[PDB]
DNA sequence: CACAGGATGTATATATCTGACACGTGCCTGGAGACTAGGGAGTAATCCCCTTGGCGGTTAAAACGCGGGGGACAGCGCGTACGTGCGTTTAAGCGGTGCTAGAGCTGTCTACGACCAATTGAGCGGCCTCGGCACCGGGATTCTCCAGGGCGGCCG
DNA sequence: GGCCGCCCTGGAGAATCCCGGTGCCGAGGCCGCTCAATTGGTCGTAGACAGCTCTAGCACCGCTTAAACGCACGTACGCGCTGTCCCCCGCGTTTTAACCGCCAAGGGGATTACTCCCTAGTCTCCAGGCACGTGTCAGATATATACATCCTGTGG
């Protein structure tokens, strides 16, 4: 019994399955995914939190994350991440 | 018979010269007339402050530099003394640009 | 109102390219640098202003400060010392 | 005290990532004093979308070697071939991933 | 360090040589010789027959000292020597008077120069020291001559700058490897002139014999003799003839005879088709020459070319 | 009300950059739940002792330049000449300050 | 009347007359020179916020921003800044 | 029991930097390219180890951990993933 | 007798450490080499096998891209082989020197 | 110099472990419900400052053209240096054991820092004002470049 | 009869530096004043310190063998040299559009109130995920080929 130490595996986990159903990730692979994972919501959040500094504002909200993807995630990429954003919180505010 | 210095010495000159000033070197208009035909395709019918255009231009002299010294070194270091695009190809490629 | 701007590349003249490459050290230009360093030189601002132009949004601002260009520059990692 | 059944927010908003637990992240990451309700659900949708493009890509390239798990060296191959994933990824190097096959052409016999 | 008029009144040697009959700052300073140098007013210092003599000039008299090795009162041989090498013999009084008589352009010349004597020197020395006095100045032929004395010369003293040495050998300089290392001192295409003009010497003449005997030879066969050596022009030939063989019908021709010619002589090549240096343009100034001032125009040509340099 | 006489945190520590500017900037800047009392001693020290060199050194370029004040060219060179100072600011554009003098030995004429 | 802006002017002012009494600045000058002084703020102040979320801790204190200074400074740049912070908080703490 | 390592550099053989090069693509291999490329892992390691025994001076351990490596490498921007997080 | 050209052996080599994803320097001098360059720093120091670990990859994968870099370098002079002086002018062009 | 055969990697097939991964389970701690309050932010109205746009004279700079000289580029020869292969030697690698320094968690509590009401003086803004710097004129110094110099042998 | 071999001073001409008068505008100092830094308490908890546990790191040993090391031979290649030719530099002339000063209009940036709704903060409750076991099958290993590839002699 010792201190819990949280990740992203089964949050990884199911993004594959339902990706491929069919395919599994080795301990070094799902190592890499979570530092993958915790890289961009680092720079996500670092972005976010200049924004807010820079316009006088205290609060992080979807539109300093929305701004923050544009100026991080290059391409479609950043295309792509503004769709689905968008979609879960309206979906979010939905319901 | 015309006074004409041999090639090369103007251009020594001309190096001295200006690395000894600190002035810009890209006329103002042109360069204001292409951050605005930039920008257009980004947001239309956008302001610019003079102190953000005037920011820009140092930017990219600054840049330009750089790359023009990375570029003469790897010209020199091909056993030339002129710089070609293939030059600031692997300058470029070198520093991670493409 | 309406002025749209085109071919404005070919401002930065051959002559300014040239003193460009002598502040930086250079003693013989091949002819085909200029069009090169044209690009290059589209290249760098088409990011800058790009970034620029984001902050621009996210303010609710139409116009484009000299900080929003300090913080594009400090977003490439080319940190700018004179403006604020 | 029997209240209504407790929904995830992620099952709100259909998503997989925990919305909680970047809530929490945030609020503990001194990014901001206050950290609104939508800005969880949305940096949980961009990490969910960009974890899928990844493993998609990898799980492509795991099945044109023939095997049926992830291994570093997929990962890489993924970052790599994909423009905008190698250029998000430009100065960060994967573990035991290895580099992409690349020879010049100068190099070869002729 | 050079002896001056203060220095040692004992070791000086008084010879009749009056300023109307002599200019020493005229003669040494004009070509006529590389081994002589200026460092205090109106004093020359030149090693010849492996010993230094210094001379100055006096109101009407001469004055030589030597170095060698502690010994004054140099000997009258000496003497002798130093008045055949500078034809204390031979009077100039009249030579210019008949000069001014049958031209007035010399006299306006000789005006203010008074004096411009010639030299004997020895044939060997004489040789390898115009050699390489081809296309160059004065003071770059001088300190050729100087540094190849240095390299082949014996040495005598320090004499407080650099060292002074007798004139290099003749079987020194008809070795092998010469050309390469006097082009290393800095002689230029010279340096193998001077190889050819010296083994040629001993291995194709005949050795210092056949030099020796042209001093009593006629003037034609002995300038041919001259110009068959390598590297031995007209210019070079007359010059030794003149300075180192007692032929006074020798007239030094060169851009500078040229020159003065073309300009106060309004001269002209009548038989030549052409005014560049050429053996016949050469011939035709040297009979020129001969013809309107005689047998002894060679002494008249030097004091127009020391005119010519200092002007 | 009589209390003690003011005295600035500032002039405690002997320094001049403020000591209560900076503890305010630290508490303000989302750094750190809390901050303690020494840190702005600290960074003000840092601060001013850095402040200090550069503006040395550009006081010496000045000088050497026969001027009497301060330009950014004189800042350049200041940075450009020192080590230490270069690679503190090895990814800075300091405007309108040039580029030091450096002509390549291949190119001067032989 | 508008809002007033702070800027790091007069304190180096003092310290450039500390330093060379007969000399000046220009307003260039003086801009380029807030902007750094702003910049290495910045930096020092990102690395120990770095340094107290790695160590689980939630105080900004001088052992950090010695640490931060260390990991910064190159060479002796940073010897002689933390011999001068040193010097600052021992003199504020006795006085 | 107290030892000393010295000369540690020559561990980093000829036929090491050899398979590095061939990694990288490198056909052919001058003599003088060992030395220079033990200089340059030299300075490189020199430059991330003062980061990491830095971060661990800080937190009081006499252990480096491994994600102070990730944090040296990470000022550097030379980010490593799969040593934790 | 079957001696392959100067250079064919060289292309295998390329080809079969491309396709691979090992370590390429041997664990244990590289972990002697960690520690003497940290006893400078700090004596009686203690490492763990991961932090040695990663140690190892970054040193690699900055190596092989130095190489990259050096290939580069060397090809721009009409060469194929690599010599110091492309290494100073990668490093130099980078930023490193 | 094209090509068939010999020799060497190389990928493909198949049996055979095995240990790493995927799934099931207990539980506890971190997330979800419900409610309150207070401040941050959205919105409307206004001041006015900074940007945009037009215009004409001035002239500095860009564009065009031409001659040629210096550098780029290709070819060729050569000699050292590095690839390749083989026999020896070294020490890396693995597993096994043993000890213990130190990472990691827990409990006290104390001193240190957040927060608030009250002052007050340090620093921001506005306004002179004079001296450092930009500049023009003229002269001296310095740097660059080419012609000619006591020419001679030669292939036109 | 030009012409280059070898190169070395001497002017000629152009660029640059130095000195001094001019003048102008911005750096520096002063001065009122408003807001943020400082005083003086008070309270809550962050972490410093002591203590205990048990993990992983360090050290040593045997002993297998893969890898490094040294050496010999040969040839692909870097490097120096030469020749050609072409294109970029230097300079003069013509065009053009940047620059500067002036003016005017108005867009929107910045400030101020006013309100409202959105998120931090508490308390309670429960289930999602983390640690722990455990079985089994995808991958690594070993062996056995069928084929791709490289290199060289014979043949024309």
């Amino acid at each position: 019994r010792k201190t819990r130490k949280e990740s992203y595996a089964i949050y990884v986990y199911k993004v594959l399955k339902q990706v491929h159903p069919d395919t599994g990730i080795s301990s070094k692979a799902m190592s890499i995914m979570n530092s993958f994972v915790n890289d961009v919501f680092e720079r996500i959040a670092g972005e976010a939190s200049r924004l807010a500094h820079y316009n006088k504002r205290s609060t992080i909200t979807s539109r300093e994350i929305q701004t923050a993807v544009r100026l991080l995630l290059p391409g479609e990429l950043a295309k792509h991440a503004v769709s689905e954003g968008t979609k879960a919180v309206t979906k979010y505010t939905s319901a | 018979k015309p006074h004409r210095y041999r090639p090369g010495t103007v251009a020594l000159r001309e190096i001295r010269r200006y690395q000894k000033s600190t002035e810009l070197l890209i006329r103002k208009l042109p360069f204001q007339r292409l951050v605005r035909e930039i920008a257009q395709d980004f947001k239309t019918d956008l302001r610019f402050q003079s102190s953000a255009v005037m920011a820009l231009q140092e930017a990219s002299e600054a840049y330009l530099v750089a790359l023009f010294e990375d570029t003469n070194l790897c010209a020199i270091h091909a056993k030339r003394v002129t710089i070609m695009p293939k030059d600031i190809q692997l300058a470029r490629r070198i520093r991670g640009e493409r | 109102h309406r002025k749209v701007l085109r071919d404005n590349i070919q401002g930065i003249t051959k002559p300014a390219i040239r003193r460009l490459a002598r502040r930086g050290g250079v003693k013989r230009i091949s002819g085909l640098i200029y069009e090169e360093t044209r690009g290059v030189l589209k290249v760098f601002l088409e990011n800058v202003i790009r970034d620029a132009v984001t902050y621009t949004e996210h303010a609710k601002r139409k116009t484009v400060t000299a900080m929003d260009v300090v913080y594009a520059l400090k977003r490439q990692g080319r940190t700018l010392y004179g403006f604020g | 005290k029997t209240r209504a059944k407790a929904k995830t927010r992620s099952s709100r908003a259909g998503l997989q990532f925990p919305v909680g637990r970047v809530h929490r992240l945030l609020r503990k990451g001194n990014y901001a004093e206050r950290v609104g309700a939508g800005a969880p659900v949305y940096l949980a949708a961009v990490l969910e979308y960009l974890t899928a493009e990844i493993l998609e890509l990898a799980g492509n390239a795991a099945r044109d070697n023939k095997k049926t798990r992830i291994i570093p060296r997929h990962l890489q191959l993924a970052v790599r071939n994909d423009e905008e994933l190698n250029k998000l990824l430009g100065r960060v190097t994967i573990a035991q991933g290895g580099v992409l096959p690349n020879i010049q052409s100068v190099l070869l016999p002729k | 360090g050079h002896r001056t008029l203060a220095s040692t009144p004992a070791l000086w040697a008084s010879i009749p040589c009056p300023r109307s009959e002599l200019r020493l700052d005229l003669v040494l300073p004009s070509g006529q010789s590389f081994r002589w140098r200026e460092q205090s007013p109106a004093h020359w210092s030149g090693v010849l027959a492996d010993q230094v003599w210094t001379l100055t000039q006096t109101e009407e008299q001469l004055h030589c000292t030597v170095y060698r090795s502690q010994a004054s009162r140099p000997t009258p041989d000496e003497l002798e020597a130093v008045r055949k090498y500078f034809q204390l013999d031979v009077t100039l009084a009249q030579l210019y008077h008949h000069w001014g008589s049958v031209d007035s352009h010399f006299q306006e010349v000789a005006q203010k120069f008074q004096g411009v004597r010639l030299l004997r020197q020895d044939p060997i020395e004489c040789l390898f020291s115009f050699i390489c006095s081809s296309n160059n100045n004065i003071a770059r032929i001088t300190g050729m001559v100087e540094r190849l004395c240095q390299a082949f010369g014996p040495r005598l003293i320090q004499l407080d700058d650099v060292t002074y040495h007798g004139f290099p050998s003749l079987q020194a300089l008809a070795g092998p490897e010469v050309e390469a290392h006097l082009r290393k001192l800095g002689l230029g295409y010279r340096a193998r002139y001077v190889s050819a003009s010296a083994r040629a010497i001993l291995e194709e003449q005949g050795g210092l014999a056949w030099l020796q005997q042209l001093r009593e030879s006629s003037y034609e066969e002995a300038h041919k003799a001259l110009c068959i050596l390598p590297g031995v022009g007209t210019q070079v030939a007359d010059c030794i003839c003149l300075m180192a063989l007692d032929k006074p019908q020798a007239v030094p021709v060169d851009v500078h005879m040229w020159h003065i010619a073309q300009r106060d002589y309004s001269w002209h090549p009548t038989t030549s088709q052409a005014k560049g240096p050429s053996p016949q343009t050469n011939k035709e100034l040297g009979n020129f020459f001969r013809s309107l001032w005689g047998p002894y125009a060679g002494w008249a040509q030097a004091v127009l070319f020391s005119a010519d340099l200092r002007q």
